[PDB]
């Protein structure tokens, strides 16, 4: 190891919290695979 | 004699003209406002 450079500058930043309504709509889903025989299996 | 003192105190409004000359041929720049004043000190979060 023992190295490290500088890319850019100092920058200007803020901490600012955006509160913000969201609904959510998922549907779930099943992959419901038949495995082998006869077909009885799962 | 005095004449030439007399006439190059007259003629000086074309000093104005030869400077709007070298300023047309003058590379010309512009700056923008620096952000001033104590930056507030904020650092990282407590992470685990």
């Amino acid at each position: 190891a023992n190295e490290d450079i500088v890319i850019s500058k100092t920058s200007l930043w803020k901490e600012m919290q955006y509160n913000r309504d969201i609904t959510i709509r998922f549907k779930f889903a099943n992959t419901i695979i038949k495995s082998g025989g006869l077909g009885y299996k799962w | 004699a005095s004449l030439i003192y007399r006439q190059l105190l007259t003629n000086s409004y074309t000093v104005d003209l030869s400077d709007e000359i070298q300023e047309i041929g003058s590379t010309k720049s512009q700056n923008v406002t620096i952000n001033p004043g104590p930056f507030a000190q904020t650092g990282y979060a407590p992470v685990n």
